[PDB]
């Protein structure tokens, strides 16, 4: 896992981090399977292009890759609006 | 407006809703027609077409 | 045929116990706890 | 989920079979309490 710094930035009504990209995985999809883990490294090369696109156009909003395996890798990194089960509420978000 | 597009009369049945079930909210887009954002004439229809 | 007397005894005992239960527990198992404000019976994982 | 490596993570259970009423539960590989893995467990199951 990665622990980001999460500065507070405008054009995003929340706290974002530009050092890497966040990954959303559906709750009923087990992270750490062979399919999901294989997707993570080859998608980890998208962070460089995410940063390049951000630095070329500073006024650019979310950049997301929605995978056919259910993953969603988006930049800049930010905590999800509805985390899985830390509070009583749960999220049903599948990128497909 | 950032509000979702409503359909029909909203009917709820609070006698069958548990306090801890976490019902889904919505996923629909805000698709508002041009003729539904203003008063509609016959000239506006031909302009929109 | 010889089981006729036992059948009569069983029938009479069933009748007597049914009448006793009718006098004792009639209208008693009609109250349960639902969720507050709803009509949903409140139970736990493996409890009927 | 049909394999032990598949039965990992969390999943949804629906109360009274209503798709809008769901709760998260972790999924675990469960062995039956009475089984036939060896002769002792098989004999226990047959005695039951
Ligand atoms: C997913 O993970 C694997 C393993 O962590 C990544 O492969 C690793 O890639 C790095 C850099 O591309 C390799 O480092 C290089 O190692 C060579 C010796 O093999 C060394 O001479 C170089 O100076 C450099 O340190 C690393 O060895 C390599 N690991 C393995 C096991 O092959 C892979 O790149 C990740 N996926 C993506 C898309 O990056």
């Amino acid at each position: 896992r990665i622990k980001p710094v999460f500065i507070d930035d405008a054009n995003f009504r929340r706290q974002v981090s530009y050092q890497h990209a966040a990954v959303h995985i559906p709750t009923d999809i087990y992270e750490g399977s062979t399919i999901v883990l294989n997707e993570l490294n080859w998608t980890s090369a998208l962070d460089d292009v995410f940063k390049k696109n951000r630095e070329e156009d500073p006024s650019l909003l979310w950049q997301v890759f929605g995978s056919a395996t259910g993953l969603a890798r988006y930049y800049p990194a930010s905590p999800w609006v509805d985390n899985s089960r830390t509070p009583n509420k749960i999220d049903l978000y599948d990128v497909r | 407006q950032p509000k979702p597009i409503g359909v029909g009369i909203p009917t709820i049945n609070l006698r069958k809703r548990r306090p801890n079930v976490q019902n889904p909210k919505s996923q629909e887009p805000v698709t508002l027609d041009f003729l539904d954002a203003e008063l509609e004439n016959d000239i506006k229809v031909e302009i929109r077409n | 045929l010889p089981l006729f007397h036992i059948a009569l005894l069983v029938l009479f005992m069933v009748i007597i116990y049914a009448i006793i239960g009718l006098e004792l527990f009639k209208g008693k198992m009609h109250k349960t706890c639902y969720y507050i404000g709803t009509d949903i019976v409140a139970t736990v994982e493996n409890e009927k | 989920k049909m394999t032990e490596e598949e039965c990992r993570g969390y999943y949804y259970v629906y109360k009274d079979g209503d798709p809008t009423q769901m709760e998260l539960r972790p999924r675990q590989w469960i062995h039956n309490d009475f089984h036939f893995d060896n002769v002792l467990s098989a004999m226990m199951s047959l005695f039951t």
